[PDB]
């Protein structure tokens, strides 16, 4: 669990936002990009496993699941490329949930910034530093250098 | 332009 | 110093590789992009930022530490903006280093993918996971767990 | 294209 991350894709302003989430903490990160493709998406998962340590991903669909590219990518950072089946019914209300808050913040800040790509990692930033007490951030840290002790 | 992406 | 990072840019195959070093750890993270400029480096802040706890961060020369655009990313991000100026006179040795290390391992899998960026994240991937030990991307965490402790 | 980032 300090390494398991699920994928998400979320549709805004007729693009697309990729969102990576670990799951025991909420901590996410994402990015925005024309259309979700399995080349987008091997790339994104190849940053994040350079970043975290990675141990499985949820895909988010069954496209990006059967994908060779994503599994090339997956294979390449070691990762375990599993399904995203809610076998947890809570897990569909969760990641809704988060992305209703998500797109909420990217509105409030959306004038703020010429770019979508800048209004969406506006709200990674204010999502991740957000006590509700820890933040995800601090959440994150605290579970993986628990598990590394 | 007055953005914090592009402040012209 | 679980918060201070440092900025650092170098040129492969006519495109520039901006790096943030989190100087503790030698943990990196790194994009490519085809000229650095204020609003890329600020970009580049900003997601850094929403994704660990960036205190301070030493900028990579006087045009980004001048830059109203990187300034207003410092300021929305909460990042205290400094020179990076090698005070400390093994700075210069070890970031050019970094810089050569980065390149060679860019060279070792540049064969294994379409684009020069996803070379470069195989690169940032192969580094935080080196062990010399520990990686820097375990000592990254064990640092600011240990400061949030 | 046999590519890890585009295994086409
Ligand atoms: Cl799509
Ligand atoms: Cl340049």
């Amino acid at each position: 669990s300090p390494g398991i991350w699920q994928l998400d894709c979320t549709h805004l302003e007729g693009k697309v936002i990729l969102v990576a989430v670990h799951v025991a903490s909420g901590y996410i990160e994402a990015e925005v990009i024309p259309a979700e493709t399995g080349q987008e998406t091997a790339y994104f998962l190849l940053k994040l496993a350079g970043r975290w340590p990675v141990k499985t991903v949820h895909t988010d669909n069954g496209s990006n699941f059967t994908s060779t590219t994503v599994k090339a990518a997956c294979w390449w950072a070691g990762i375990k490329q599993e399904d995203g089946i809610p076998y947890n019914p809570q897990s569909q209300g969760v990641i809704e949930s988060m992305n209703k808050e998500l797109k909420k913040i990217i509105g409030q800040v959306r004038d703020q910034a010429e770019h979508l790509k800048t209004a969406v990692q506006m709200a990674v930033f204010i999502h991740n530093h957000k006590r509700k007490g820890y933040s995800a951030g601090e959440r994150i840290v605290d579970i993986i250098a628990t598990d590394i002790q | 332009s007055l953005k914090i992406d592009n402040e012209d």
